[PDB]
Protein backbone atom coordinates (compact mmCIF):
# COMPACT_ATOMS: atom_id res chain seq x y z
CA UNK A 1 0.00 0.00 0.00
CA UNK A 2 2.76 2.32 0.71
CA UNK A 3 3.98 1.60 -2.56
CA UNK A 4 0.94 2.46 -4.07
CA UNK A 5 1.41 5.71 -2.65
CA UNK A 6 5.06 6.10 -3.88
CA UNK A 7 3.73 5.38 -7.00
CA UNK A 8 0.74 8.00 -7.14
CA UNK A 9 3.21 10.43 -5.00
CA UNK A 10 5.72 9.48 -7.66
CA UNK A 11 3.36 10.67 -10.35
CA UNK A 12 2.35 13.46 -8.96
CA UNK A 13 6.36 14.88 -8.29
CA UNK A 14 7.27 14.04 -11.56
CA UNK A 15 4.25 15.55 -12.81
CA UNK A 16 4.18 18.60 -10.67
CA UNK A 17 8.25 19.14 -11.10
CA UNK A 18 7.80 19.12 -15.04
CA UNK A 19 5.42 21.29 -15.31
CA UNK A 20 6.83 24.20 -12.88
CA UNK A 21 10.01 23.55 -14.14
CA UNK A 22 9.49 24.44 -17.37
CA UNK A 23 6.22 25.72 -18.95
CA UNK A 24 7.71 26.34 -22.25
CA UNK A 25 6.06 30.03 -21.72
CA UNK A 26 8.83 32.03 -20.63
CA UNK A 27 10.44 31.43 -24.08
CA UNK A 28 7.24 33.55 -25.98
CA UNK A 29 7.91 36.71 -24.34
CA UNK A 30 11.73 36.42 -25.70
CA UNK A 31 10.12 35.05 -28.95
CA UNK A 32 8.05 38.07 -29.31
CA UNK A 33 10.68 40.58 -28.34
CA UNK A 34 12.96 38.36 -31.25
CA UNK A 35 10.56 39.01 -33.54
CA UNK A 36 9.83 42.79 -33.08
CA UNK A 37 13.38 43.13 -33.01
CA UNK A 38 13.87 40.83 -36.59
CA UNK A 39 11.13 43.35 -37.78
CA UNK A 40 12.97 46.65 -36.55
CA UNK A 41 16.38 45.10 -38.06
CA UNK A 42 14.83 43.93 -41.31
CA UNK A 43 13.40 46.92 -41.79
CA UNK A 44 16.24 49.72 -40.43
CA UNK A 45 19.00 48.11 -42.22
CA UNK A 46 17.28 47.47 -46.04
CA UNK A 47 16.54 51.13 -45.75
CA UNK A 48 19.93 52.06 -44.73
CA UNK A 49 20.99 49.55 -47.84
CA UNK B 1 23.12 42.54 -37.24
CA UNK B 2 21.01 45.22 -35.06
CA UNK B 3 24.73 46.55 -34.15
CA UNK B 4 25.65 46.93 -37.82
CA UNK B 5 22.34 48.64 -38.23
CA UNK B 6 23.63 51.43 -35.90
CA UNK B 7 27.13 51.40 -36.89
CA UNK B 8 24.83 51.70 -40.67
CA UNK B 9 23.40 54.89 -38.88
CA UNK B 10 26.61 56.82 -37.45
CA UNK B 11 27.70 55.30 -41.57
CA UNK B 12 24.51 57.52 -42.25
CA UNK B 13 25.69 60.72 -39.93
CA UNK B 14 28.82 60.53 -41.69
CA UNK B 15 27.35 60.08 -45.26
CA UNK B 16 25.83 63.13 -44.55
CA UNK B 17 29.45 64.74 -45.19
CA UNK B 18 29.34 63.02 -48.63
CA UNK B 19 30.08 66.24 -50.43
CA UNK B 20 33.19 66.20 -48.82
CA UNK B 21 35.94 64.61 -50.33
CA UNK B 22 38.75 66.74 -51.48
CA UNK B 23 37.98 68.96 -48.13
CA UNK B 24 40.71 70.33 -46.52
CA UNK B 25 41.39 70.85 -42.83
CA UNK B 26 43.84 72.26 -40.84
CA UNK B 27 46.95 69.87 -38.93
CA UNK B 28 49.86 71.60 -37.86
CA UNK B 29 50.53 75.45 -38.88
CA UNK B 30 48.90 74.77 -41.79
CA UNK B 31 46.41 73.50 -43.60
CA UNK B 32 46.02 69.98 -45.38
CA UNK B 33 44.08 68.91 -48.28
CA UNK B 34 42.00 65.45 -48.01
CA UNK B 35 45.11 64.12 -46.29
CA UNK B 36 48.00 66.17 -48.62
CA UNK B 37 49.97 68.75 -46.90
CA UNK B 38 50.58 72.27 -48.50
CA UNK B 39 52.64 74.66 -47.55
CA UNK B 40 56.34 74.67 -46.18
CA UNK B 41 58.00 76.28 -43.16
CA UNK B 42 61.54 77.36 -41.95
CA UNK B 43 61.41 73.82 -39.90
CA UNK B 44 60.21 71.23 -41.95
CA UNK B 45 59.39 71.59 -45.77
CA UNK B 46 56.97 69.16 -47.75
CA UNK B 47 57.56 67.73 -50.71
CA UNK B 48 57.14 69.24 -54.72
CA UNK B 49 55.34 66.70 -56.20
CA UNK B 50 53.06 66.67 -52.84
CA UNK B 51 52.45 70.18 -52.94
Amino acid sequence: NIEMAQLESNDTINHSKTELSLMSQDESINDDYGSIYSRFVQIKDRLDQ
Amino acid sequence: QYELSLNQLDKLRKINIFNATFKISHSGPFATINGLRLGSIPESVVPWKEI
